[PDB]
Formats: C-alpha cells, structure tokens, sequence
C-alpha cells in the first residue's frame, strides 16, 4: 500500500519549538509534491505549506517569517515540518499530504493519519482512575451499567477498554473535559446482570504519556 | 490512370539492391568522419585551454592568447573556404537542398578536405557555430563521392545517395537517428515536385551513421537534463503562448542573418583578404569572450542543462540571450564554415527558461518547473527560423528523453511555425538557396 | 484567499434517501474537490475536478457546480455515509478547503437509559466526591440534565459531554459530573439525576440516598 505516517506531535511549553516527521512508504516519494496540513480542534482543514521534490520551491500559508520550516530528504523518504515560537493556536491535529491533480487543479491526494501537538504549559500528570459500581440498593434489572472515572490527567490522551477489548459491545467512552489543567472521562459499559458481578468486569484504563497502564476491577457496592 | 496505380501499388518499396548496399557504405563513412570532426574540434579547444594556464599569470597576455589562438585557426578556416571551396562558407544545408533541386554542384574532391579542416578552425576556436552544417554538407558530399567511385547511374541513386549522406550527417552529429531521417522528410527533400528518394535507404545509412558514433561515444549523453515534470492540461495554453512569442521572433531573427550576410559583406567587399582578416577579429572575440564570458560564446551546449535545471538568474538569462543572439549573428552572417542550427537549442532553451520562470511566479497553482518550458523552447527557434518543426521536436525528443513533454513541445512548435508563417517569415534554409540561386543569374 | 463555506453544516437523513450538500465561494472557483472524513481516520479524496468519483467510491455519491457554487449529493443515503465532508479549492492560489458538513444518521427517537453512581470509596478516601449520571443511547440529541441535592437544585461543579453519534444502533449518550468536596457530599444525603428529554414531559429522575 501506498502510506503516510506522521509523527513528532506532542506537549510543548508556549513559546517552544517542535519538528514533526512523516514517513512516506509505498510510493516513490521523490516525484510528488508533499503538503502538511492541519486541523485545530473542533474546526476545519487549514493549508501549513507544501513542497516540491528537489525542495527549489517551498511555499507556505500566508503566516509570518521563520514560523514554518518544511524540507524534505528523499533519501530517507521523510518529510519534516519545524514549527517556532509554539502558540496555542498551534494546537492541532497535523497533516501530511502526498499531491496531485486530474485535469492539473491540484488536490490532496493521499493523507496520513495525523500526530496531534498539544502546546500548553500545564505539566503532564496521570489518571486516578475510580471505579464506578451500581448504589448500594441498586435497582437490579436486565442489563446493568457500570462505569470507570479517569480523572486529573494532563495532556490528552487516554484508551480505555473492558476486560482487555473482550468486552466491545455496550460501551461509549465519553469525550474527556479540561478544568483546571486537567482532563477528566468516563467510560460506560453496559452487560447482561447474568454477567456481573458473577464474572469480573475490569476497565483498563492507559495514559502513555505518564507511563501510566492501570486495571480497576469493579465490585458490587456495601 | 487507374489501372496505372495497380501496377504501381504493385510496384511499392522495391528499392534496388545495390543502392541499399551503397547506401550502408555512405553512411558508415559519414559516421567516422562525424566521430573524426567532432574529437578534432574537441582536441583544438583542449589545446586552446592548455594553453590559457601557460599564461594563466599575465591577465593581458591571459586574453591575448586567447585572441590570437582562436583568431589564426578561424582565418585558416575562412582561408581555406574562399581560396578553395566558396560555397562550404556558411552551413551547407543550403547548398546540399540545392544540391538535391540539382542545381547546385557536389564538389566533393574539394568541399570535403575544406569543410572538415575549415570547420575545425572555426569551432575548434570557440565560434558560435554548430557542427551540423557541417557533418550533413560533409555528409551529402560523401554521397557523391561514393556515387562518382563506383559510379552509379539513375536519378533515385544520385538522389538517395546524397540524401542518406546528409541523414547520417545530422544523425552522427546529434546522436539523434530519428531527426536525421525526418530532416530529409521534411525539410531537405525537394519540396516542390515529387522524387524518388529511397527512404529505407536513408534509414540504413543513418543506422550505420549512428552506430559508428556509439562506438566512440557510447555512456556519455550530449545533453543530460534528467527527468523533469510532467504538463497538466490546464498548462498547456502557456506552451502555446510561448510558441506565439517564438513565431513572432523567428522571422525577425532570419532578417538578421540575412541582412547581416549583407553588411559584413559590405565590410570586405568580397575581397579575401579584408575577409579573412575579419574572420580573425569574429574568431578571436569568440575565443576572448570565450574566457571572460563562456556562455556567450561557444556551440551552446554546455548551458543548455544549466539553464534547464533553472541555475541561472532571470537577469543572466537575459544577458546570455542578448549576447548570444548577437555573437551567434556575428559568426554564422560571417560567412565562417559552420552551422547555425545547434546555437538555436542554446537560444531556445535560454528563452523558454525565462519564460518558465515567469510563468512560475505568476502561477503558484500550477507548480511548475521552468525547465519544462526549457525543453519546449530549445527545438522552438529551429520551428520558426528554419520551419522545420517535426524536426526539432524529433530532435528534441532524442537529446533529452522526456516524452511525457510531448505536447507541450508540439505545441510550443506549431504556434512558432504558424506565427511565423502568419507574421511574414520564410525557411531559413530556402531563403538562403534563394538568395544564393538569385545571384547565380543576376551576372548575366 | 478564497473564503469556501459549506452550507448545512450539521444535518441528519434516513438511510436510503437523497442527500446534498453544498459549497461556496467568495470569488469564482474551478475544478473543486472533496473529501471524506470519519472520527479517528485520515480524510479521504472523494470527489475531485467538481465531478470526478475517486477509486472505490460508490457510484451513490457524485459532484456538480460552476463559478461560484458547487455540490455534493448521494443518491440513496447509506449509514456508512455518515462522515465530514469537505470541499477543496486550488483554481486560486492558495488553496483553501471549507467549513465542512457532518451529516449523521437519522433514526427513530429512542429515550435514555439514565443510570446514577455515587462517588466511589477510592475517591472519598482522597477527599473528593464526583457523582457521576450516564444518559445512555438517546435519539435525538438534545437533552437536559439536572442535579438535585436533597431535592434542591444544584448548578455549580457541574460537567457534561456528549459522545460522537454512535456507529451501530445511530444513538447518542452523555455523562453529567458533579464534583464536590467530600465535605459538602457528606452534609447531604439524596442526589437526584434528572434527565429531560423530548421523549416525554416526565423526566427520567434516578437517585440515591447514602442514608
Ligand atoms: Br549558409
Ligand atoms: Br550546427
Ligand atoms: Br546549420
């Protein structure tokens, strides 16, 4: 297959600098023009700049002097993207793009699947994670729902599943809110009563960026 | 006449054994002499160099040297086109076009022994002269020479022979067999009234041509220009554009030759003399500029690959052209034996870079290279100065090997061979002939 | 630079419908294109040269537009048409992509399943109290959620968040939070959850008491 993958993307202090990585396979990567693009959250799809092969034009987005620096060296088959002065608008979902066109209008051929840069200067930090069991005189029906609380964790982000991805079915992961320079999810998991709390039912929760793999078994209340 | 056609259709491509046979023998002789004129010229500009750093110390005697080495071996090469053979000055293609409208003469006996020595005076020194005039007149002439030896009768011999002789004279001289064969096709091939040229003929002397310049030459390219992009349609109409700007310059750079014929004429008066001493002022300025200033003086090729890769600044480019279009006036209008074919590439090609890097500036959105406009303008001043497009495309095709151009390059020629006919220019080549057959008469 | 703007820029359709949405420029723009994007997945090229379908893509979807208005339609709405779609301009220079347009499912109502959690003991023992109410797979998705303390209502310390729409029964669901201290958790005894959809007039109040 033909393949972007982009890294590099993570927390950096305001003000910093950070030089992102995309590593073409599949493809000559030599012939194409490359393209980083990048998406801030919640918002649309913004063009950073682009590059041709033999890197003798360079152009980028109307936005000021040594802010952007892409190059290219083909023979590791590797494009780069160094950013400057980091503000929080930098904060985005980060893009590398192979170019072409049909009739000679050019478009975004093929992406990969994006490194996200986080710039903030609150300090990374893990999860407590909390279990979260039916009340004590819970209403037992047919199917029962359980939950785990993964908070005041710092940056984004973290992956939860339940009984190490066996239990699949029944299950939303809420998306996580900042207060305070911390991030706070839940995760539900809704099974059959035949289920628990005769088996175990366990959300593992991960938060790489403080090394953090922990499991929280959840217990019937009292 | 219908019954007439059956038998002819019949009759097809039955072209006699020993023309074909002779026409291997041309060629292959055309070909070492090809290899043989052009290691000589190389070997003269060597020698010019060498000497440069024996004096490479006194500035002044640095460009006295050059002067007075590129000034004595283009007099000898003047010297020797006046006193023995007048009509090797110039290209040749005129006179072998004449030649085969058989009403010009095939000197061989003493065009060859001028044209080859002439011409490694004149190019060996550092002129703006090419080497195709003279390897197709050398070429044609060994046609001839053969014809006259084994002294074969016919008007198809005496017509292919000559022509598979200047095939193989630009096919050696290019490394190009393709555009050998269509030169004749197209251009050389009297143009008014059928003939019986053989063309698998041509062909066997172009291979044989071609494979005598592989055998000493072979792993090195005369231009290398890599691969460049590929032509989005939506860029094609700049490509036309470009060939309306070389239709309209191409007449008026034949005007210049012609009328530069006229006025360095006026300068000798036809006296040889006073010519050859001006040959010796033209061959030494070239040989001068040659070391202050090398891209305005030479055959070209060596700026051609510069120029494509974008290497040169717009300022430059401008510069280079301006003095090339003049020092290129200079040496061929002179009358030195010698083509002007090969120092139109170079004027080409420096014209369609500046054009491309405008158009690059201009158009973010096309993400060009401007050495696709390069490779479109190099066969583009040979479309409307000599008319022959579907030979410099042909021929620009085989130097440079990037076919996916193609349409960009046919497309830049027909808009220079259409604006050029449209804005009132003629065939080079013809217009030469012409003059040349108008006072072959106008003395009686 | 060319503004492009998207025009419905959420909208819902049944499956096996007809859907279209639509892009516009500030100036005159040629040959735009489209591209599909699901949660947690690179974009895809999806329409390209205002009409040209991408290898592999359905021969449901298709492309139209001149000048200054352009469009993309499906001609029978799958589920697996459910994505953000974003058009593309390069006819100007530089190029520009738009808003977009996030087009989900639409279904039958359905009411929430609401489920309450009191903090759990490894949090007290920290000295925080969150108290956690799940809504689980409602359509549409709106909702309200309110928090009662011994039957008073309580608006500080609240947090909510809503999930992406979900990929196979097409429902929603959202979490509401409310975070004290373990002081003021244990100065009260009912915590009360109360859910107000369009469902219904009757919200849907679960509850504990710690006794
Ligand atoms: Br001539
Ligand atoms: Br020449
Ligand atoms: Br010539």
């Amino acid at each position: 297959e033909v393949r972007l993958l982009e890294s590099g993307g993570g927390l950096v202090q305001p003000g910093g600098s950070l030089k992102l990585s995309c590593a073409a396979s599949g493809f000559d990567y030599s012939r194409y023009w490359m393209s980083w693009v990048r998406q801030a959250p919640g918002k649309g799809l913004k063009w950073i700049g682009e590059i041709n092969p033999v890197s003798s034009t360079i152009n980028y987005t109307p936005s000021l002097k040594d802010k952007f620096i892409i190059s290219r060296d083909n023979a590791k088959d590797t494009l780069y993207l160094q950013i400057s002065k980091v503000r929080s608008e930098d904060t985005a979902l980060y893009y590398c793009a192979r170019l072409y066109y049909g009739y000679g209008y050019w478009y975004f051929d093929v992406w990969g699947a994006g490194t996200t840069v986080t710039v903030s200067s609150a300090k990374t930090t893990p999860p407590s994670v909390y279990p979260l069991a039916p009340g004590s005189a819970a209403a037992a029906a047919s199917m029962v729902t359980l939950g785990c609380l993964v908070k005041g964790y710092f940056p984004e982000p973290v992956t939860v599943t339940w009984n190490s991805g066996s239990l699949a079915a029944g299950v939303h992961t809420f998306p996580a809110v900042l207060q305070a320079a911390l991030y706070t999810l839940s995760s539900s998991v809704t099974v059959p009563s035949s289920s628990w709390p005769s088996e175990t039912v366990t959300c593992n929760v991960a938060h790489p960026a403080s090394s953090t793999k922990v499991d929280k078994k959840i217990v019937p209340r009292a | 006449r219908r019954r007439q056609l059956i038998r002819q259709l019949l009759e097809r491509d039955k072209t006699p054994l020993a023309i074909l046979f002779m026409a291997a023998v041309v060629g292959t002789l055309v070909g070492l002499a090809a290899v043989a004129f052009d290691k000589g010229v190389a070997w003269l500009q060597n020698q010019r160099m060498g000497a440069l750093v024996h004096t490479a110390d006194n500035y002044p005697l640095l460009l006295t040297v050059a002067f007075l080495c590129s000034a004595v071996l283009a007099m000898f090469g003047y010297f020797l086109v006046r006193k023995y053979a007048p009509e090797a000055g110039g290209s040749g293609i005129p006179e072998i076009e004449g030649a085969l409208e058989d009403q010009r003469p095939v000197r061989w006996w003493r065009v060859l022994p001028v044209k080859f020595f002439g011409g490694l005076g004149t190019l060996g020194g550092g002129m703006v002269l090419g080497r195709n005039g003279p390897t197709v007149q050398i070429g044609g002439n060994i046609g001839r020479m053969v014809l006259d030896i084994f002294r074969l009768k016919g008007d198809e011999a005496r017509h292919t022979l000559l022509a598979t002789g200047a095939a193989a004279g630009l096919a050696a001289a290019f490394n190009a067999p393709l555009a050998g064969i269509l030169f004749i096709i197209e251009e050389m091939r009297p143009q008014f009234r059928y003939t019986l040229i053989s063309i698998k003929a041509v062909f066997i002397g172009v291979i044989m041509s071609t494979i005598m310049y592989r055998i000493f030459n072979h792993e090195v390219a005369l231009i290398d220009v890599g691969k460049l992009s590929d032509a989005p349609l939506n860029t094609l109409w700049l490509y036309l554009i470009l060939g309306i700007i070389f239709g309209i310059f191409g007449p008026i750079f034949n005007k210049w030759v012609l009328g530069m014929q006229d006025l360095l004429h006026r300068v000798h008066g036809g006296n040889i003399t006073k010519w050859v001493l001006m040959g010796g002022a033209i061959g030494g300025l070239c040989g001068l500029l040659g070391f202050v200033a090398p891209a305005t003086s030479g055959g070209g090729f060596n700026l051609i690959p510069i120029a494509t890769a974008g290497n040169f600044s717009m300022g430059m480019l401008v510069f280079i052209f301006v003095a090339r279009v003049i020092t290129t006036l200079l040496c061929f209008s002179s009358g030195a034996p010698g083509g002007i074919f090969a120092p139109m590439l170079a004027l080409g090609t420096v014209l369609g870079t500046a054009f491309g890097m405008v158009a690059v500036e201009l158009f973010p959105q096309y993400h060009l290279e401007a050495g696709t406009f390069a490779i479109a303008g190099m066969g583009a001043l040979l479309a409307a100065s000599i008319r022959a497009p579907l030979t410099g495309i042909i021929l620009v095709l085989e130097m440079t090997d990037n076919y996916q151009l193609i349409l960009p390059m046919i497309i830049t020629g027909l808009g220079a061979t259409l604006l050029a006919q449209f804005t009132g220019g003629k065939p080079l080549y013809s217009a030469i002939l012409a003059r040349t057959l108008a006072k072959q008469e106008a003395e009686q | 630079d060319i503004v492009l703007t998207q025009s419905p820029a959420i909208m819902s359709a049944a499956p096996g419908d007809k859907v279209t949405m639509t892009c516009s420029a500030s100036s005159s723009v040629s040959y735009i294109h489209w591209y599909q994007q699901k949660s947690g997945t690179s974009p895809k090229r999806w329409i390209y040269d205002t009409s040209k379908l991408t290898s592999g893509v359905p021969v449901r979807f298709s492309g139209s537009g001149s000048g200054t208005s352009y469009s993309l339609t499906i001609n029978t709405m799958e589920a697996e048409d459910a994505a953000t779609y974003y058009c593309q301009q390069w006819s100007s220079h530089p190029q520009t992509f738009g808003g977009g347009t996030k087009l989900e499912i639409l279904r039958a109502d359905a009411a929430p399943t609401v489920s309450i959690f009191p903090p759990s003991s490894e949090q007290l023992t920290s000295g925080g109290a969150s108290v956690v109410c799940f809504l689980n797979n409602f359509y549409p998705k709106d909702i309200n959620v309110k928090w009662k303390i011994d039957g008073s209502e309580r608006q500080n310390g609240v947090l909510n968040s809503w999930t992406d729409q979900d990929s196979k029964d097409s429902t929603y669901s959202m979490s509401s939070t409310l975070t004290l201290t373990k002081d003021e958790y244990e100065r009260h005894n009912s915590y009360t959850c109360e859910a107000t959809h369009k469902t219904s007039t009757s919200p849907i109040v679960k509850s504990f008491n710690r006794a």
